[PDB]
DNA sequence: ACATGCACAGGATGTATATATCTGACACGTGCCTGGAGAC
DNA sequence: TCTCCAGGCACGTGTCAGATATATACATCCTGTGCATGT
């Protein structure tokens, strides 16, 4: 499993280093089916995690987010990128990773704002795993473009 | 053949098991077991029976 | 489905008349051979008589003159009643056991015992099952079944409820409770409860309810040879040996005691002995150590009739160095009685090719059939019978319907008959490895 | 990624009308053999075959087995192809006719759908319930259990036989181990500790898996590719079930045994019962017996009855012999080593030697296949060696001449590198000439004659 | 000169991933009291 | 007839199967209509 996906194989290396550093990760996905696959992987490598996606009921949301923030044993939070509005605070996490990018820049921007916010203390680092030679690079361009239009007009 | 190929592409890059995952298979079985009829009858307290016989029979 | 067209899938019996023993020239596949088929008819009618020992008939003749054809005709003209056993004579030279004993087992495989005894079975759709497992256990329960006619309730013993949860009998199964043992063979599923089956495939067969009474007696007839009983009475659970060949040298006192109990079964009327046929194909591949045992295994009361086929002329006997007719020693040729065959006239060649064409369902123009008969005059039956299957496919290359001269002349062009292959070897000596030399251009 | 002797062959290279076009898909020339091999391939893919004999004659070094790999890459992956030799069947456990029939039933395949019935749960309560056990020597005996499986949606509390309990017991299933009782045999593989008992302070190196989602009584269908010889071995030495013959039969050493006629007929009737239920599909194949002249007369006797069967794969024999003596009986000589009675079954395909330009094309294809580029004068030199010495000698003078080229800083192979490799590495003919000339007398500096 | 047939314009429809909302019917918990059950 | 209590009734509640739009992208089907060709 971990080698049949190039991203997953590279995420493994990165999570081992992050763990040994004592970093805490929000890890963002654009597909909840993948959220499931991963859920497995994390069980294998025996890391503690939470989950919040569009299936996660509202008071359960409150509960999970509060955990991640209360109890530092949890290393990864698996978050669906569009799920959860503005105003979930995860500033105990110091690392964000995007397993896959959105076509819309702002949705990834709003996602990393969950770490980078008032009351954050440590320096947030944002990984972005890109599969070279595939649609993922297309996406990344098309999104940097869009961000150029935002930069030109709303300045 | 698949419809939304940009969606299909992203799935591949994520993990091939999004498509067709494997799962503890097993070797082929030649004998004659007993198939369960339905799921909605034997509710909670059921008993398994060793029903394994060979299809090769020898009649004496 | 496992009925692929072989080189003898057109023979549906010996084809001769059974009233005046006349070999009518074209019936059931065997076409043309007359005197040999009448002699095989006489041998066949004295096999079903039973009042003769194990004798020996040698089907001698040239290659591809219909010897395995006559043997397969006698095999099809007996049904699954009298045990016919084929034996190509190189299955004897084994390493699990000796060689004379491997021959003895092939004699014992062709003497059947036919006994007929009754059982009591139950048909019918299960209407419902209630089992009083309440902590309780398999103690009591009710079984309601029906046919189209009957309907009944039975109460069950503990050693029947443990067979009902063993086969998992649903409400709607078509089961066969053998009453004397307790096994349950589900014959299928009833159609009328097609909604009540969720854990089945989308494509699933369904039967109807069984017709008639629900409690009937069957007169099944079993037939097992003496080698079956020998291998059964050889180990603890030894019948697996005759499915895995791991039987060894069976001691002879077991065979003697079983030869005694079969006679005691016959004299009490409990049994009946059926002498079978043993066909030793290619009998020239036996050494003299075999013939010095076949000369005495054809002496006892319990000996099947041996039919055997030889190709060789004056050839050597294996094991020894001196030559003999048919590859057989003369003290054994005193035992056998020889049927000689003949080569085939061209019209018989034409209608044998016609039968082989109608068997594979290949359309032929009569010009192509004339050309194919002309080829078979010069290259034998096997070459033309393969040119048929090749020419159908070559006609299917260029999308044709009937084969013609333009496809038989291609099959004759690509695939050499063995005479031109011998000419090819004789005219390409220096590159083909004769014994010593390899020359590379 | 290893260039073997047969790597450039990618198929027969036939047109739509079945006409062989030369220098296509690996081969060079060889028309009358490749058209006949295409006819053989479409004879295989039409299923009107129950034993046909196809002989591949021709001298050594003319590409008899190149046609065989062309056939095996033209049929496809899902058709059985069993290549053997003539020396492979002389065994020490069984008679060689058993090895012939085992290859004949390796060459017949079957594609079967199966419905496995797993019970995939997490063990909650494991409690044995022994029965009455009077004075009979062995003592008590566990006869009934109460194992509770707990999946994600709806638990179940089931009761077991003694044999499935022994299947559990030889797997060391504690409380917490997820398992998957297979109710076809009875086998049950422990997967690991459930993640509800997870602790990073652990030492057993267990594999923690989550609770299996879905119903605890699943039912899944798969497709399986099984040959008839696999069924023969399965019913011969049993290794499935939970009784004693099928458990003490997998601790012994495995031995090839003589699967008799009765098992080979009963498995045919079982497979016909599968086909009549609309489940299994039969796909016959090829037995390629290379070097058929090594088979002795006791094997060509048995091939007659092995091909008279209503189900028998097509045989493709290869034999690079002229008029030779059969191995079994040393007093009748025949063509190819095949006996003159067995030879009439065969549809004999000839194979002719090559030409001084076809050798040049084969050298060019082999050089661009291995990855050795070179000049045209060097190609002419290697073709000159190919005409004079042998075909598969001059192909082998490309692998040192690359390395020697890389010695001298070159990339392409020139005349000097082949002119040096023809002196370092010799053929058989000049070596035998040196042998006869120098080895005049036996002694200190002689050869053992 | 008129009619019919064949391809541009660019729009509406469509495919696929979870998100963000929602609604009403079913199931379950609570409280209580009267009438179904006891038995002489 | 004197006696008891639990089954059932009224009342909340809570949740989730099928349904309402959709950001994120793009290919595709559709057919009004214009132009060209043929009669
Ligand atoms: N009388 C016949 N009728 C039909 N086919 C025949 C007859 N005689 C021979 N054949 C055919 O000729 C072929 C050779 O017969 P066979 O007995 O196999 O030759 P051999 O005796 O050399 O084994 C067989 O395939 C069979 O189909
Ligand atoms: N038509 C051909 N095209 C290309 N290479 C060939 C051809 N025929 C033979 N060869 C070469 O000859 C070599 C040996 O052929 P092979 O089949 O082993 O000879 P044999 O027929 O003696 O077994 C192979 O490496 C193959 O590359």
């Amino acid at each position: 499993f971990v080698t049949d996906s190039g991203k997953l194989a590279k995420l493994d290396e990165l999570l081992r280093e992050l763990k040994e550093g004592g970093h805490r990760v929000l890890l963002y996905f654009q597909m909840t089916r993948m959220i499931d696959l991963m859920e497995e992987y994390l069980t294998y490598r025996n890391y503690k995690y939470c989950r919040l996606d569009g299936s996660t009921k509202l008071e359960d949301r409150r509960d999970t987010v509060a955990d991640f923030q209360t109890r530092p044993e949890i290393f990864i939070f698996l978050l669906s990128t569009r799920a959860g509005g503005l105003g979930i605070n995860l500033t105990t996490a110091d690392t964000v990773i995007f397993y896959d990018s959105d076509w819309n820049p702002t949705i990834d921007s709003q996602a990393m704002d969950r770490a980078h916010r008032l009351g954050q203390t440590k320096q947030v680092t944002v990984y972005r795993l890109i599969t070279r030679g595939t649609i993922e690079e297309r996406i990344r361009k098309r999104a940097l473009q869009k961000e150029e239009v935002q930069r030109v007009v709303i300045t | 053949t698949l419809m939304n190929l940009v969606m299909q592409f992203r799935k591949v890059c994520n993990h091939p098991d999004l498509f067709e995952r494997a799962d503890t298979s097993s070797p082929f079985f030649c004998g004659h077991f007993a198939e369960t009829g339905s799921f909605l009858r034997e509710g909670t307290n059921v008993a398994l029976g060793y029903s394994t016989r060979s299809l090769v029979e020898y009649r004496l | 489905g496992l009925n692929l067209i072989a080189a003898h899938s057109h023979i549906r019996g010996l084809g001769v008349d059974a009233d005046t023993l006349e070999p009518r020239p074209s019936s059931q596949g065997l076409v043309g051979q007359e005197k040999a088929r009448k002699a095989a008819a006489v041998v066949l009618e004295m096999i079903k008589q039973g009042k003769i020992a194990g004798r020996a008939v040698l089907i001698a003749g040239p290659p591809s003159t219909g010897k395995t054809a006559i043997a397969m005709g006698m095999a099809q003209s007996l049904g699954q009643d009298v045990p016919f056993t084929t034996l190509a004579a190189s299955e004897i030279f084994s390493l699990e056991m000796s060689k004379t004993e491997a021959l003895t087992q092939a004699f014992r495989k062709s003497i059947g015992v036919r006994i007929k005894e009754e059982s009591e079975i139950m048909e019918g759709e299960v209407v419902e099952i209630q089992i009083d497992r309440s902590t309780g256990g398999a103690k009591q329960g009710k079984l309601t079944i029906k046919t189209t006619d009957m309907e009944a309730i039975y109460d069950m013993g503990s050693k029947m409820i443990d067979a009902m949860t063993k086969e998992r009998v649903m409400a709607g199964d078509i089961i066969s409770i053998d009453k004397s043992s307790g096994k349950i063979t589900k014959l299928g599923r009833s159609y009328a409860r097609s909604r009540d089956y969720d854990a089945m495939g989308v494509d699933t067969k369904f039967l109807q309810c069984p017709e008639g009474e629900l409690q009937k007696r069957k007169e099944v007839v079993h037939t097992v040879s003496l080698h079956e009983i020998d291998v059964i009475n050889s180990r603890t659970q030894g019948f697996l040996a005759l499915f895995s060949g791991d039987t060894g040298e069976i001691r002879s006192e077991i065979r003697d005691q079983i030869n005694t109990k079969v006679a005691e079964w016959k004299e009490e009327g409990k049994a009946e002995i059926v002498p079978g046929v043993l066909f030793i194909d290619e009998v020239h591949m036996l050494d003299i150590e075999c013939f010095s045992y076949i000369n005495r295994a054809l002496e006892s009361d319990l000996a099947p009739i041996v039919i055997m086929a030889s190709n060789r002329g004056v050839s050597r006997i294996r094991g020894t160095d001196y030559k003999s007719p048919h590859g057989l020693p003369l003290d054994f040729l005193d035992r056998v009685v020889i049927i000689n065959t003949h080569p085939y006239t061209p019209d018989e060649l034409r209608q044998i090719l016609s039968i082989r064409a109608q068997e594979e369902e290949v359309d032929l123009t009569p010009d192509a059939l004339a050309l194919l008969t002309k080829i078979g005059q010069e290259a034998g039956l096997r070459y033309a019978s393969n040119l048929i299957t090749t020419s159908q496919l070559i006609a299917a290359k260029r999308r044709a319907k009937q084969v013609g001269v333009e496809d038989v002349q291609r099959s004759f062009k690509l695939f050499y008959d063995p005479a031109r292959s011998v000419r090819f070897v004789q005219e390409s000596e220096k590159r083909l490895i004769g014994n010593d030399g390899v020359v590379d251009f | 990624h290893r260039t073997a002797a047969h790597t450039h062959i990618k198929g027969l290279g036939l047109n739509s009308s079945g006409i062989a076009e030369k220098q296509a898909a690996g081969f060079v020339g060889q028309c009358a053999a490749r058209e006949a091999c295409g006819v053989v391939v479409d004879l295989i893919k039409a299923h009107k075959m129950a034993g046909r004999g196809v002989l591949l004659a021709g001298g050594p070094g003319t590409g008899k087995t190149a046609l065989a790999l062309a056939i095996s890459q033209e049929l496809g992956t899902k058709i059985p192809f069993c290549p053997i030799t003539g020396s492979e069947i002389y065994s020490t456990e069984v008679k060689k006719t058993e090895v012939l029939m085992e290859n004949f039933r390796r060459a017949i395949g079957l594609r079967v759908r199966e419905t496995k019935d797993v019970y995939e749960g997490e063990v909650t309560e494991m409690t044995p319930e022994e029965a009455e056990n009077p004075l009979g020597g062995y003592g008590k005996t566990i006869s009934t259990l109460l194992i509770g499986l707990k999946s994600a949606r709806g638990q179940k509390k089931l009761r077991l036989d003694p044999s499935i309990y022994e299947a559990i017991q030889k797997e060391r299933v504690q409380v917490g181990d997820v398992i998957y009782i297979e109710t076809n045999t009875g086998a049950c593989k422990r997967v690991g500790r459930s993640d509800a008992y997870a602790t990073e302070f652990d030492l057993e190196a267990e594999e923690y898996v989550p609770i299996p989602k879905g119903e605890v009584h699943k039912k899944k269908e798969i497709v399986q590719d099984v040959t008839l010889h696999d069924l023969d071995v399965a019913n011969a030495r049993p290794q499935g079930g939970q009784d004693i013959i099928s458990m003490m039969g997998q601790l012994m050493k495995p031995k090839m045994t003589e699967i008799t006629d009765k098992l080979r007929m009963e498995i045919n009737k079982v497979v016909q019962k599968y086909i009549n239920q609309g489940v299994a599909e039969l796909i016959p194949g090829v037995l390629f017996i290379d070097e058929a002249h090594m088979l002795d007369i006791e094997c060509f006797t048995y091939l007659n009855k092995a091909l008279e069967s209503p189900i028998a794969p097509i045989v493709v024999l290869a034999s690079n012999r002229g008029i030779a003596t059969i191995r079994g009986a040393d007093d009748l000589k025949a063509a190819h080593g095949i006996p003159p009675d067995f030879l009439q079954r065969l549809l004999i395909i000839p194979t002719h030697p090559y030409e001084p330009d076809e050798i040049r094309r084969i050298v060019r294809i082999r050089a661009q296949t291995e990855g050795v580029q070179l000049t045209d004068a060097a190609v002419d030199r290697v073709a000159e060696h190919g005409v004079r010495i042998s075909l598969r000698y001059c192909l082998q003078l490309l692998a040192p001449a690359s390395i020697l080229a890389r010695v001298n800083g070159r990339t392409q192979v020139d005349v000097q590198d082949i002119a040096e490799a023809e002196e370092l590495f010799l053929d058989a003919r000049r070596s035998a000439n040196i042998l006869t000339s120098t080895g005049e007398s036996g002694g200190l500096h002689g050869f053992i004659s």
